């Protein structure tokens, strides 16, 4: 499987955008958390389907597949959110009709913080002018690198995707040096993503214990499956 | 449930 | 300043080997947390000196120097732990007089979890044959990339260190394709260091809230400053 | 502590 075929496959694997409608009235702490949780729940379902399309993913043991998704789901969701908001500074496009202004992060206690780091990483990604093909690779790397014979099969799957990222960057035509430099600049941002994810899940668990919004089923299963 | 979507869907 | 000269200055900034002055003996729960916190406190002092030796770091606004250190200290401590443990599979070499095994990590609730994370990441670096000079760049990057006028200076510095790691990899004389794969494999491990860092903070914060660990001012400050 | 170590040697 050449890198291009792998990239073409992730392109086809892309999940469709989940359409969620913004509440008619101005957000309240509850209505906002309600939309975010409902949106996340729907995208988690598509994420599962998307994961099974990543070449070799289904070949891992069931237990590995679970662990990978449990540990990186929010990172993946956030990577998606950032990509959607790339051409809209100061704006976080959770969904087509669910565009949140940075300021609206005030009706939710402790979420403005997360919103800020999300907008920040997004600006960095914009500054680097992240490309679609790069984005696809990175998102899959997030899933395959969340390791937070099948073990050796995982390392191999991650190399193939990494190999594909390197290929995409090369096809940009910049010097070999700048290719290395671009690769570094992109991956250095996984840390920021992994961080935002850690705060996002903590924040979510808190809203649940707080009774600020009902968190159940898939969403709850993914939430506990990480603080576990 | 997570397992269901992985193996049943 | 060439990448080679920048790498050399990092080698020179390397903090000294630290010991807790503990007579060899079995580890209990109280003696283990007392040692880890006492060790961390001593290393924190040397970490400050280390950072100031990084060209340009002291040129940053005091606000940046503080935020960068308050946010990455645990990761930097753990990166140091992993480089010391690299040539000792199965063991975590916190210090010459503080060598711990996985089983001994069962004497404290919630720590076996993290030891496993650290041991796996260490094993991963070993498999890659992480070189001393690479460790130097990566550790420096952890400090400069924890940034969740002075800003330009920072991006400039981070870029310099990134250029240095690319250089170190280029000197190993491997193919270009394998230089990119190696660069990515090393940077992808930082996500795991950040992850094991977040858990280590959660655990320590819990120990602090329980007043189970002696008062270590610099360590208490770095803990609160960061928790907050 | 941190600030004083950052401002002295
Ligand atoms: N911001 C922030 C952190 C954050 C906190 C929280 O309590 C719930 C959610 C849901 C999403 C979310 C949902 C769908 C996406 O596509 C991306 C993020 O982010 C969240
Ligand atoms: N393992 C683990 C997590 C962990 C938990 C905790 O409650 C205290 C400490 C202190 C250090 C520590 C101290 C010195 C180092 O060089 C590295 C880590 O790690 C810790």
């Amino acid at each position: 499987l050449s890198p291009e075929q792998l990239v073409l496959t992730l392109l086809e694997a892309e999940p469709p955008h989940v359409l969620i409608s913004r509440p008619s009235a101005p957000f309240t702490e509850a209505s906002m958390m309600m939309s975010l949780t409902k949106l996340a729940d729907k995208e988690l379902v598509h994420m599962i389907s998307w994961a099974k399309k990543i070449p070799g993913f289904v070949e891992l043991s069931l237990f590995d597949q679970v662990r990978l998704l449990e540990s990186c789901w929010m990172e993946v969701l956030m990577m998606g959110l950032m990509w959607r908001s790339i051409d809209h500074p100061g704006k976080l496009i959770f969904a087509p009709d669910l565009v949140l202004d940075r300021d609206e992060g005030k009706c939710v206690e402790g979420i403005l913080e997360i919103f800020d780091m999300l907008l920040a990483t997004t600006s960095r990604f914009r500054e680097l002018k992240l490309q679609h093909k790069e984005y696809l690779c990175v998102k899959a790397m997030i899933l395959l690198n969340s390791s937070m014979d099948s073990s050796r099969k995982l390392a191999h799957l991650l190399n193939a995707v990494t190999d594909a990222l390197v290929w995409v960057i090369a096809k940009s035509g910049i010097s070999s040096q700048q290719q290395s430099m671009r690769l570094a600049n992109l991956l250095m941002l996984l840390s920021h993503v992994r961080h935002a994810s850690n705060k996002g899940m903590e924040h979510l668990l808190n809203m649940k214990c707080k009774n600020v919004v009902p968190v159940y089923d898939l969403l709850l299963e993914m939430l506990n499956a990480h603080v576990l | 449930k997570l397992v269901q979507l992985l193996t049943t869907t």
